[PDB]
């Protein structure tokens, strides 16, 4: 009896159903065409899902893994080259980037510069790291489930 | 000292009140309610905090925050049930606790008795303000009906009331202060309870035969620790059976409707445990008299210690007092019933009779029959 | 205006203390609501995700929510906009506010049904009797324009025109949509909307009782075992006398 | 009961005056101040030092921080 | 990069611990806000009634509020609608939501001014310096399109074009509306909007100090009076030696 | 029963044996005035706290404004708000002087009184921490975010404990509502444990500045200390009110006059002055896990003091070496406080690690060492 009552009370304090209901989001890759970045709302913060062309994925390999503050090649970030999914928040002081613009064709944080490439890596600017890459995966050649 | 249960400045306290504490060998089940009341209190505070962590005191979110708690929080519905129904278990236990003391002259322990009356008044205030929080129809109207009674106090009437409301009617500033009060009072109850037991330990417990039990005392543990634990599960069964098989048996369906200041419910009546007082309230047609009669319905308890005439403590060996006692108990069921009925004939007259006999029995008959019985014992 | 008819007690399959809801009936009752009642009645506290694992599949639920356009926003320019529903959305409100609701129902206000079976004495027995109890006013009684006679409604003049009639819809599970069949199902659904915990609550009641029976017996024996010492105790007065 | 069980004391006499027969703050210049000075003196070189040392460290570190913000001309002397 | 210019300390007439606000200056400052800043800046926490007995008459306040149309509702049909302002209304928001605000200011967001002098280090000294400190960027520095150079703003590139210039408005009290006169007044006003209690708070500080001075001396004497018994106490060791 | 009712009565008897006829050392100094100030401080926080609670709304969408409404509309709401917010600092100033005194006079040799005291301090910190979140300003939210995330660094049960505490995935509304509940609750636990604190204390009675038995010279608490403490109350209460009335925001972060915004990190996330020293120690250890432990240890270290006493004398009154070591420590703490308010950059980073390192050295190594050394210099 005790074990149960204690368990129920303890769990009353963990995430409620309405909260879990927003735990993870599933995006349809079919809605996102190449050369065009799309942003969805996940956990109150912007979620970036860009369809990288075989063209952009190339600009990516041409990156000195050892010439970036947060040294990581596309290899370590994505899963399916044609797909880049980032947390739309600058690593500097929390602002939300602007896609396509910037010195490296990726994203530009209008707060203090912070330029991110097509892979979302800090290039020029105050930001320390590169836009975060949240957990996820794919389901069918048209659905991705971030979170 | 040899054993650390006596030397230590803290255990020593736990020992002299729950282990080596001298208890009468013959106390019955009516003595199980103090501990249940204590456990009852720890449980309300516990389930109360768990609910408070999801509640929002704002007229625009109260109702739904409670709904959100029941619908989304893990076991929110269970906690809400237990807290709500726990309030009744609390009162059931408290009325039996009070009864026991009236029937066995425990009130001759004046301080223990008076702190006890204070505990009851605080418990009521707590339940009253707690009831408003969900902000349903009976929540708001109950608040409205009762708080308006006091504008009837001459002079400081409208003042005291408008001060309490924090405005011109029961509104948001009332809700927020009631939440603060509802969170606060239980802690005052816990504190005063310590005093209650402190005065009690001055004398020790009274027993059913009302004679000195110094000749036969037993340690609280294991006799009463076991007796009380048993008494806990025996009561806890009907409690849970109600909260799990008939969650809304005691509640007003009117409270599943968001409060609406422009729609008076047809029957504004309290929870069962207040009905008897609500009856006495309406018995006196005249705003001021009714309020006083209401107040007195509970404050009357402070006079009991002064109306004891018997030469014997309990009513165990007093047959005339015994029936008068059960008349009283029946009197209260009648008032409870009247309180839940509309204000119409025959209920109106029955109400005034029961209200009138209520005070007669306590103020006039009990002390009178007591004296009478003294003569019949040739004393 | 005085005198009221009290509904009877129907033998619902979820009335027993140990008897759950017939989820098949609940699923149908949802359809009734969705296709009939949801036209005027809001149900603010239920969301499509709530159906999953109760009456519908996760796919069915996701589909049902997408049939709805919800207002999201603001966007980049601070504009509101529409979007298809997610299972996290709650059942759509038929009107923006009660003023509009009344405006469209002859100043009458169809209440939210989320807690209706608990907000009314009688519960589902009441709602069922009301839905199937419409009839003509007795002699001496006149119902004002816009109101309909229902003996089960207090005052007998209700602002809701009989909402259901035979075959007013088709149960896609192949059940004969008679008027009473419909009311029966929708009421079962409403019981569920008022308290989704219902079944779990009862399952818990079973465990509570068994453990309660077990634990109380056990503790009675222990209490008795310890007290046996005083219960059987014998004493004697032996003065020097 | 804590008064009467404290200590075993013998042969000590004490004399005291009612508060109304005496002054509240007597001999401010002949006794009070001198002592205040005495007390200050006896402690200053025990308390002050580490606080003075803290101050210095604070000043250095604050200035050293602002200095590193200025520009060193020796980085642009051949930027023609 | 980490370089920043700090504003100087101006001798505001309300800087003294015992010195109140110049209500004449506050009244003017309100005009500036109303006629200049209120175009982009919201001031959510102040209502017209707040001006009464501070800078304006009750009539003036009632007039000022009526110049505004506020959205009330819903009505009988559940419709929103306009109405003239009452003194219970708060100063009007220039935009519905921040998205719209940014939309109209090059993605920049002019903050609510209700607590600005406290939400910024430097307070009114900062806001004054900023308003009167616009100038051209020094060599080597380029301000991106849409931004204006202000040495007092962190990063020196601000999204607010110089808001005030000489005679940009006329003080109906006949005061020479030079640019610095304006900034001085609006800053004073902002000080008041952040803390209306300002004057009362200081008046209270005066009473607190006097009573504090009085009560402390008194209690010092009493403490001393009682202890005098132990302070002057004398003892001696008299063994039967 | 007994002659006077001040001894017989089951309640007055308690009031008498702790505030009137209670035996007090005749020579206790002003450093002994902080206990009563702490008690009064507590009654005042609870009081102003309840008055503010009656107008507060724990919801992300109404918190910030409910507090503004209180300041702007409630009669003297601004005053109460000031007193409560500034009272928190008065509370900590008093507690650090209370702790100091005990360290310098070896009061900690009263182990239980000392340990319940450390518990009072921990509870007081948790209270102030969760209370700080209630206005839901920028530092409210970011402080909550920074600090609570530290624990996701605990091995295995990390992320779990944190997400449990938050009631979700980030500091959000379900965190605020439970923090309000906690903030309302803890102060009462503080009041309760305080009773225990004084109960253990009365077992021995007060220690005194010379650290030798004062049984030969004890005086009744009243009127000597009832007056001394009341005087001590007004002496402190003056600087308090002077601050709360003439410089209301001197100690507060301007960043908190801006509603919390999850998408805008403030440039300098730093605590209230009374937490700075710990924040410094936190950042001294680059490594999420080590820093958290280092943080925890910065306060838990207080539970070890009773075990590191080597001196043959109780106080440091007659221990010159220990006295300077004591003031080094105090200076050490001002430095950490200062470092805690500075950005994480050179020279602050190195200075930070030096002060954090010397902090623990002084308490764990030097104090017990110098103590022994001094025993030898007394020919003991
Ligand atoms: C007050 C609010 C009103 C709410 C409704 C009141 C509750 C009504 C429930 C009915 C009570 C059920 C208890 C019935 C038990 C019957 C029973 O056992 O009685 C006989 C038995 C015989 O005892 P002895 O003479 O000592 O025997 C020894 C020698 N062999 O009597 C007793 O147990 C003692 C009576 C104590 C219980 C009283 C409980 C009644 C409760 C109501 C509250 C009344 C007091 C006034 C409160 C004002 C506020
Ligand atoms: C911790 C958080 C950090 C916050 C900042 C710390 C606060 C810094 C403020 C400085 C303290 C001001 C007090 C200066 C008073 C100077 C003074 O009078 O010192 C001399 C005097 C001489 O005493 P005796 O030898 O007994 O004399 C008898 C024979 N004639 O010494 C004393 O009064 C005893 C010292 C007690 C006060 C110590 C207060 C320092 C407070 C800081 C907290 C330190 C402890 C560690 C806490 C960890 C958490
Ligand atoms: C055209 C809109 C409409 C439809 C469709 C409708 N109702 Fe209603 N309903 C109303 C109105 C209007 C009222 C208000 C009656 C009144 O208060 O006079 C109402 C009231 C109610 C009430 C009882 C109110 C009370 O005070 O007892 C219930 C229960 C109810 N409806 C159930 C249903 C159910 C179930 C359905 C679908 C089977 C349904 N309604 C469909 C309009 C409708
Ligand atoms: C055209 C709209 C507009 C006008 C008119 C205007 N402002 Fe602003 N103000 C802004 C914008 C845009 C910002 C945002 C600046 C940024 O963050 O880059 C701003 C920002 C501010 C800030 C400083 C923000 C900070 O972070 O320090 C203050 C203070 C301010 N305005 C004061 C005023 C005052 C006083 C006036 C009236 C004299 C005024 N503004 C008039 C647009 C305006
Ligand atoms: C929160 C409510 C209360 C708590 C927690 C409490 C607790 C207790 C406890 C634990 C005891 C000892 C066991 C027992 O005799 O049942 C006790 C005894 C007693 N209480 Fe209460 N009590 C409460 C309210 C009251 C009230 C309302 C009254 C009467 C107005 C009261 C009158 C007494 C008296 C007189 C005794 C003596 C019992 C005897 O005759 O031996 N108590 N109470
Ligand atoms: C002496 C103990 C207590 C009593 C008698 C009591 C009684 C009540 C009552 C009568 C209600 C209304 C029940 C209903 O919803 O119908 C209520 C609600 C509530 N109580 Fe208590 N309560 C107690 C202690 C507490 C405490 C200590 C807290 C937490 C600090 C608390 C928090 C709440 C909350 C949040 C609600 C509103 C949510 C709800 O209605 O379920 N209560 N209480
Ligand atoms: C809410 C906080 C606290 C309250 C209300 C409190 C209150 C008191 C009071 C009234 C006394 C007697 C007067 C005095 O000697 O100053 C006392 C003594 C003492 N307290 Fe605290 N205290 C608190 C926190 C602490 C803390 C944090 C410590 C240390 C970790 C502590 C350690 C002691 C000790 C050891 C004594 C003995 C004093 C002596 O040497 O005679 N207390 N406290
Ligand atoms: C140990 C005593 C307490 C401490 C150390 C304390 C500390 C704090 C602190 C640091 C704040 C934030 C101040 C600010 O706005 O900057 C705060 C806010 C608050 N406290 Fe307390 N508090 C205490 C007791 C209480 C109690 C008992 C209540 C009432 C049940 C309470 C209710 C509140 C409320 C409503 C706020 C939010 C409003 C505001 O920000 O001023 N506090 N408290
Ligand atoms: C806010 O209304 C709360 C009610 C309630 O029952 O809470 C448990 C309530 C609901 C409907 C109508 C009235 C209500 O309140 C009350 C309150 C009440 O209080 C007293 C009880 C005994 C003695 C004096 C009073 C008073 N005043 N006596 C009867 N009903
Ligand atoms: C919610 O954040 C509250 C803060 C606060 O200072 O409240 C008074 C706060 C603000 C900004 C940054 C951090 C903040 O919180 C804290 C909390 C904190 O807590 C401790 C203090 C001593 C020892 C261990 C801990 C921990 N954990 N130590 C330092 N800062
Ligand atoms: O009564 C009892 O009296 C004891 C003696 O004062 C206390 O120690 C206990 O805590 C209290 O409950
Ligand atoms: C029927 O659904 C129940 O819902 C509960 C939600 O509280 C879960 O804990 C149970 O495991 C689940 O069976
Ligand atoms: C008197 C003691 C009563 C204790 C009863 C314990 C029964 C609680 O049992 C509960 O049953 C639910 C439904 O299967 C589960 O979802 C819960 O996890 C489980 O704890
Ligand atoms: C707002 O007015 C205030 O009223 C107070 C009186 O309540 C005065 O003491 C203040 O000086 C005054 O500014
Ligand atoms: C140490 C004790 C200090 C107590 C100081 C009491 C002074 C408070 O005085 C206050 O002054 C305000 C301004 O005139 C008035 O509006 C308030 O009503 C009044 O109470
Ligand atoms: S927050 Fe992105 S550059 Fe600073």
């Amino acid at each position: 009896a005790a074990k149960n009552v204690v368990t129920q009370f303890i769990s009353s304090l963990s995430a409620s159903a309405d909260v879990l209901a927003l735990s993870k989001i599933e995006i349809k890759l079919s809605d996102i065409p190449e050369g065009k970045n799309v942003a969805f709302k996940w956990r109150g913060k912007p979620l970036f899902v860009r369809h990288r062309t075989q063209a952009e994925i190339n600009q990516e390999a041409e990156v000195d893994v050892s010439k970036l503050r947060d040294p990581q090649h596309d290899l370590d970030r994505v899963k399916k080259p044609e797909w880049v999914i980032l947390v739309g928040v600058c690593t500097h002081l929390g602002c939300v980037p602007i896609a396509n613009s910037g010195d490296f064709g990726g994203y530009y944080c209008p707060c203090h510069g912070s330029h991110y490439d097509a892979s979302g890596r800090i290039r020029k600017g105050p930001a320390p790291y590169n836009l975060e890459v949240p957990t996820y995966q794919f389901v069918g050649d048209d659905l991705v489930v971030v979170g | 000292a040899p054993n650390i249960r006596k030397s230590h400045p803290l255990l020593k306290m736990i020992n002299n009140s729950l282990i080596d504490l001298p208890a009468p060998s013959n106390i019955s089940a009516w003595w199980n309610f103090g501990s249940l009341l204590a456990v009852c209190l720890m449980t309300q505070i516990l389930t109360g905090l768990l609910l408070a962590m999801h509640y929002t005191a704002d007229t625009s979110l109260a109702f739904s925050s409670v709904a959100h708690t029941c619908r989304n929080v893990q076991y929110g519905w269970l906690i809400r049930n237990l807290h709500a129904n726990g309030a009744s278990f609390f009162f059931i236990c408290i009325f039996l606790h009070i009864g026991r003391g009236l029937y066995y002259g425990s009130y001759l322990y004046k301080e223990t008795w008076n702190t006890g009356v204070i505990l009851l008044l605080t418990l009521m205030a707590t339940a009253f303000v707690g009831y408003v929080l969900p902000w349903g129809q009976m929540s708001f109207w109950g608040a409205t009906v009762i708080t308006n009674l006091f504008s009837a106090i001459p002079y400081i009437g409208h003042t005291l009331v408008e001060w309490a409301w924090g405005g011109f009617s029961v509104d948001n500033p009332t809700l927020t202060r009631f939440f603060a009060l509802h969170f606060l009072l239980p802690f005052a109850i816990a504190g005063i309870t310590i005093i209650h037991l402190t005065f009690l330990h001055e004398s020790g417990s009274n027993n059913p035969l009302g004679i000195s039990s110094d000749s036969d005392k037993i340690p609280f543990h294991p006799y009463y620790s076991f007796k009380d634990i048993l008494g806990l599960t025996l009561m806890l069964t009907p409690f849970l059976t109600l909260a799990l098989f008939s969650p809304n048996l005691l509640g007003d369906p009117e409270n599943f409707t968001p409060a609406n200041p422009l729609v008076t419910p047809p029957h504004i009546k309290p929870e069962w445990y207040f009905l008897f007082a609500y009856a006495i309230l309406r018995s006196i047609p005249n705003k001021l008299g009714g309020v006083l009669a209401l107040a007195a319905s509970v404050l009357i308890l402070f006079l009991i210690p002064f109306l004891h005439k018997s030469k014997q403590r309990t009513m165990t060996f007093r047959p005339l007092s015994q029936t008068l006692f059960w008349l009283l108990v029946a009197n209260l069921l009648i008032l409870t019933w009247i309180g839940s009925q509309p204000v119409e004939h025959p209920f109106i007259i029955i109400g005034q009779m029961a209200s009138l006999s209520y005070f007669t029995i306590l103020l006039i008959l009990f002390p009178t029959i007591g004296t009478l019985e003294n003569k019949m014992l040739n004393y | 205006g005085e005198l009221e008819l009290h509904p009877p007690a129907f033998p619902w399959s979820h009335g027993g203390p140990l008897s759950a809801l017939d989820h098949s009936s609940v699923r149908r009752g949802f359809q009734v609501y969705k296709q009939v009642c949801s036209a005027c009645h809001s149900m603010d506290y239920v969301a499509f995700r709530n159906l999953i694992g109760v009456t519908h599949t996760e796919a069915e639920a996701k589909a049902l929510a997408e049939e709805v356009e919800v207002q999201d926003g603001p966007d980049e320019n601070g504009e509101l906009f529409m979007r298809p529903g997610k299972i996290s959305d709650y059942f759509p409100k038929p009107y923006p506010n009660p003023e509009a609701a009344r405006a469209a129902n002859n100043g009458a206000l169809p209440p939210d049904l989320s807690y209706i079976v608990n907000a009314r004495h009688g519960g589902e027995d009441y709602v069922f009797s009301l839905l199937t109890g419409y009839c003509d006013p007795p002699a001496g009684v006149v119902v004002r324009e816009g109101l309909h006679y229902n003996p089960y409604f207090p005052g007998q003049a209700i602002g809701m025109a009989p909402p259901i009639y035979n075959e007013i819809l088709e149960y896609d599970d192949g059940t004969p949509a008679t008027m009473s069949q419909i009311a029966k199902d929708v009421c079962t659904f409403l019981r569920w909307a008022a308290e989704p915990e219902h079944d779990q609550r009862k399952r818990m009641g079973l465990k509570m009782l068994l453990i309660s029976a077990l634990l109380t017996s056990l503790l009675y024996y222990m209490k008795r075992h310890k007290w046996s010492v005083l219960k059987s105790r014998k004493m004697a007065y032996r003065p020097p006398k | 009961i804590h008064f009467g069980n404290l200590a075993r004391v013998r042969h000590i006499i004490t004399y005291s005056l009612s508060p109304f027969e005496q002054r509240a703050i007597p001999n401010i210049f002949s006794d009070a101040l001198p002592n205040v000075w005495r007390r200050f003196s006896s402690q200053v070189f025990k308390v002050a030092p580490p606080f003075l040392g803290a101050y210095l460290l604070y000043s250095w570190g604050t200035q050293e921080f602002e200095r590193l913000k200025r520009k060193n001309p020796a980085d642009y002397e051949n930027d023609q």
